[PDB]
RNA sequence: GAUGUUAGGAGGGCAAAUCCGCCGAAUUUAAGCAUAUAAUUAAGCGGAAGAAAAGAAAAUAACUAUGAUUCCUUUAGUAACGGCGAGUGAACAAGGACCAGCUCAAACGGUUAAUCCUUCGUUUGGUGCAAACCUUUCGACGGAAUUGUCGUU
RNA sequence: UAAAGCUAAAUAUAUGUAGGAGACCGAUAGCAAACAAGUACCGUGAGGGAAAGAUGAAAUAGUACUCAGGAAUGAGCAAU
RNA sequence: ACGGACCAAGGAGUCUAGCAAAUGUGCAAGUGUAUAUGAUUCUUUAAACAUUUUACGCAUAAUUAAUG
RNA sequence: UUGUGUUGAAGCGAAAUACGUGAGUUUUCGUGGAACAUCUCCCUAGUGCAGAUCUUGGUGGAAGUAGCAACUAUUCAAAUGAGAACUUUGAAGACUGAAGUGGAGAAGGGUUUCUUGUCAACUGUGAUUGAACAAGAGUUAGCCGCUCCUAAGGGAUAGCUGAAAAGUGUUUAAAGGGGUCCCCGUCUCAAAAGGGAAACAGGUUGAUAUUCCUGUGCCAAUAGUAUUAUGAGUUAGAUGGUAACAUAUAUAUAAAUGAACUCCUUUACAUAGGCUUUACACUCGGGGUGCGUUUUCUUUGCACUUUACCU
RNA sequence: UUUGUUUUGUAGCAAUAGUAAUUCGUAAUUAUCCGAAGUGGUAAGGACUAUCCUUGAAAAAAGGAGGGAACGGCUUUGUGCUUUGCUACUCUUAAUACUUGUAUG
RNA sequence: AGCACAGUCUUAACGAUGGAUGUCUUGGUUCCUACAGCGAUGAAGGCCGCAGCAAAAUGCGAUACGCAAUGAAAAUUGCAGUGACUGAAUCAUCAGAAUGCUGAAUGUAAACUACACCAAUUCCCUGGGAAUAGUGGUACUCCUACAGAAA
């Protein structure tokens, strides 16, 4: 069996859903320089990094996730030292 | 005595012996010995029984989505062959 | 708001291209969404369809050229192939039902049902 | 009338043998060329207790003929025996209190 | 419990979304609700 | 015989009203009950089709004879079975619906397997916008087959 | 003329789908279900299993305004 | 002696097979046209209409285990 | 067949100088707002209720009654509020009494958690409260667990039975791995208390913390080539001690040749009894600091005076 | 290069953290965090003694040993081996560079 | 501004409670007719998702209350919004494309989003240029052909 669709395996608009901006997420950012995102329940550690990487010119210290009860999975992305957290912040809204 | 025939029996009523049943997705897997007591479901037939109309009826065809035999009906009075489309404009 | 027409002429390369700068619209507007704007709500359904119809046309092209390419060759893919019901797949061709032994081919071509009348 | 206590002990469904802890079947040497026509010394390593029975356990090493290596025998142990003490098996051991030879 | 799996999560998770009354704006045109110490949804 | 993620294929599950095999009760009736009846039923297991199954006489008759199967009217609640009790119970002929006959085995063919399949090619024309489809006979290759394919009756 | 085989029609269809009807039922009836019905809910489970139709021609007429009340509401010389 | 707190709605000799009697009707040693067929009938009509001068049931004869 | 209806049908409530003997029939008024009758004759049936501990639904007297009784116990003032015995704050009197309505977890529950609103119903009195209702939010791990192993045991494969369904599970298995021809070898599941690579302290939120932050560590993995650098060893594998044994301290004790084939050890295990050591706990005295009593006495009573993992 | 005598350090972690205080705009400064003991409550460890017609899991995983298969480097003859000419070489950790599919969790 | 005893019972008028009755009916029931298998090309069934605001039901499948195409063809609307002056808004048809995880379920498992092995895989341009840990395949039994091993 050949497949002509092209693939529909999750790329990085689908795996990466949007930024969250509730209290917590926003006073995260300021603090420890670090970004809350929300994402498909399929994603890991990698998928998100590289498509954070690839989706904005942020380089990814350390991921961490968890699954919420509405069906999608929250990540705390810590930005590394090299380029501060609020300035794409401010540059993505 | 405390944990008597009754009330207090009921008390330890935790642990249950069945649950979700992949197949049926219906809480009837008996846990211990692996089988759905409605379904079945290790096993490859689908565990029904004439003695039970109401059974019956309440998970035979027709009774979920009917993803595909829906589609294909109708083709019978279609009678279109495979890969063909309607003549452009 | 694109329709399925005009956009029948492109390449691959572009129509790709097209599906990928919309995807990227409609991550924006979803990010919009999720922050406290809400303008711009309404347009999400239309660029939705948009990436809708780029799909269909990218998916059309691509398996028409993929038939092109097992044009005859008897040995089709599996969903290349026809996808009529199991049991009509299984039975026998026509020319087998219809075969049949010279005897009776013989018999049947020499002694054929015959029309008449009667006075 | 229903089943009695006697015929339910053959479906060995509580009735089976309390056998966690036993130390494997006792028995004696495979018969073998060396056993047919000749004697082979084993050193008896331990004596044991097997849970289930009453008569302690010999377990015993044998020097394996066919490859190098050693065998590992589990004998019902004789009144007497002890550690460290070889016994002979097979048609020519002598007659001697842990020997094992033909009748 | 504390620990749980996946699926049964998952689970969890859409149930308490069923549990969610209907919009008002779609009143302008729900009885399948329940609470969580009345009925157990024992799955 | 094994073994092969060798090449190409098939089976599995669902669904049952009608249909085909198996397995198989008791309630009930007998004013009790045991054979009998319920019933060659219900439940259980398996298998198909738009119908299935049956079907082209190792048939019936006893006549001036009929002529595959199935179904309808009837034979007929009859012949018969049965603690000959309760109960059970066909067939032939007759009138109709429909109507269809056939092939293997065995025989015969060895101045010649005359057969079959796989794979790769060739064209004979056609309906389709296309996708696809219907016809086409010249091969070549690799096999199967004399432990028997094909032709004749 | 047994111990091999095929075969259409007349035949049956408490199933599914689609049509058409009726001296049928008319919301305690008729399918369990005229409705978000094999749903809610019950049982560990096999399973069990409801209740619930009607404003008006038109809400593209669903009660504006005033008074009294914290509000619910009530009243009106006000109102569809 | 048992049932009945009250009210509304629902609530029980029916349907089919087969036999007889009774009565009405048609025809009468005959009666019934079965299944089926035809026919400018095809909303009704799934009913009505029809049946080239030994189909079948019952009756027209009884009796006997029975050849009769 | 022949009639009644928006100039109001059916139905319903009360009735009638009404008719009948009676089931009933027929009329009036009111209500109702869309259908109804046929008694001219006949056809048809799921056709007539007081009961069946009848079925379903609704409603009574009982009755403002029984009752709202375990868990020793509340009081004063203030705030909020339309409204405060049971919301909040302060004061007081008491309780639980480390075998706790104190902290952590499991099973089970599933958002009850948090914040902000909020009171139709519920919170058997009230209620402004709430586990109720509404809108948002909240669960961050290489080190905590699962995941891995095997146990009681389950399923399955090969067979063998059985019409099958199923029953048993090596009963004539030619059944993946290893080195390099041979050796070993059914599979799979079953433990959140058994076995088991590796983490601590301080801080942080409204809600998460051995998970986040800070700092300090630890475990596992790290392919091939080539360069460097670190150490050893050697002109093919080091050395001390009589011995028990010891030695590589490089950032870092990393290297002390070693195949096939073997043999062990750890993992790895009951109960009872006392003796002993350590840590934690409790307690005593001194020093310092703060507070309290202070009619009288009191060199006084109380609190703090701490130090993790890793090396 | 050894033996006796002082100072320092809560041995590093570590005081920078906590705690209890005194002040200062309202985020900072300061001082303390040290001299001895008793009871035996809990937990673990140790060395033992005793009991059994009761002897009180397994495997994953890890380690030790016995054994002694294989053997430098540069160049060359001949069909891995004999050979000629020269000696500075083999392991181990770490880092870097390139190739390897993107070479931490 | 004054007068009735109270309670209990009866009657009438008007109302409360209740949901009978009548009238309605996009439903049922029965009969007649016609067609009739779906699945390893992955069914029925089960989960999980999908809308701007979206719980259920209905519809659909990462192209997710719908895409394309064909016929009709101006509305669609609660708001927001989208539509021509007809591949556009909405219906209908539905042949193309797409069709998540499962399930006979079939790599091993299963109260795990656990673990394998083999090909690395996919896309773009007309041999290059990119992006990807992603994608396929691997059950058991059997048939036909083939392979090299066996006596």
């Amino acid at each position: 069996i050949v497949k002509s669709c092209h693939s529909k395996t999750l790329d990085k608009y689908g795996l990466i859903k949007y930024p969250l901006t509730s209290e917590k997420a926003m006073k995260k950012i300021e603090e420890i320089n670090t970004l809350v995102f929300m994402c498909d329940k399929r994603a890991n550690k990698k998928n998100i990094k590289k498509s954070v990487k690839n989706l904005f010119g942020i380089e990814c210290d350390k991921v961490n996730v968890l699954n919420t009860l509405n069906g999608d999975k929250k990540a705390y992305v810590r930005l590394s030292g090299e380029h501060d957290a609020l300035e794409v912040a401010n540059k993505i809204g | 005595g405390k944990a008597g025939k009754g009330t207090g029996s009921f008390g330890k009523r935790n642990g249950k012996t069945h649950f979700l049943c992949l197949r049926c997705g219906k809480r009837s897997y008996h846990l211990q010995k692996k089988k759905c007591a409605s379904c079945g479901y290790p096993s490859a037939k689908k565990r029904r029984f004439n003695w039970s109309v109401k059974a019956k009826r309440r998970n035979t065809t027709g009774t979920g989505r009917c993803r595909y035999i829906k589609t294909l009906r109708r083709k019978l009075k279609n009678k279109f062959t495979e890969g063909s489309t309607p003549k452009p404009k | 708001n694109v329709k399925a027409y005009e956009l029948r002429t492109l390449k691959k390369k572009e129509l790709l291209d097209k599906l990928d700068e919309l995807k990227k619209e409609l991550s924006g507007l979803r990010i919009s969404k999720a922050l406290g704007n809400s303008a711009k709500n309404s347009k999400i359904h239309g660029v939705r369809k948009n990436v809708a119809r780029v799909l269909t046309v990218y998916n059309q092209k691509r398996k028409m050229e993929l038939r092109q390419l097992y044009k005859n060759k008897k040995f089709k893919p599996y969903n290349l192939r026809k996808k009529l019901t199991k049991n009509k797949r299984l039975q026998l061709s026509p020319k087998q039902k219809a075969a049949m032994t010279l005897r009776q081919k013989k018999k049947v071509q020499n002694f054929p049902q015959r029309k008449y009348l009667v006075v | 009338g229903r089943v009695i206590r006697g015929q339910r002990k053959g479906r060995g469904s509580i009735f089976k043998s309390h056998n966690h802890h036993r130390k494997g079947a006792a028995k004696l040497r495979h018969l073998d060329y060396c056993e047919k026509k000749g004697y082979i010394k084993g050193l008896v390593k331990d004596i044991i207790h097997d849970p289930g029975r009453g008569a302690p356990l010999a377990k015993v090493i044998f020097k394996r003929t066919e490859k190098y290596g050693k065998k590992e025998e589990l004998i019902i142990a004789s009144e007497g025996m002890f550690t460290g003490q070889y016994i002979s098996c097979g048609t020519k051991a002598p007659l001697s209190v842990g020997n094992i030879l033909p009748i | 419990g504390s620990i749980k799996r996946f699926r049964l999560k998952q689970r969890l998770g859409k149930c308490r979304r069923q549990n969610r009354p209907v919009p008002h704006w779609y009143r302008l045109k729900n009885t399948k609700r329940r609470h969580w110490r009345r009925t157990k949804l024992g799955l």
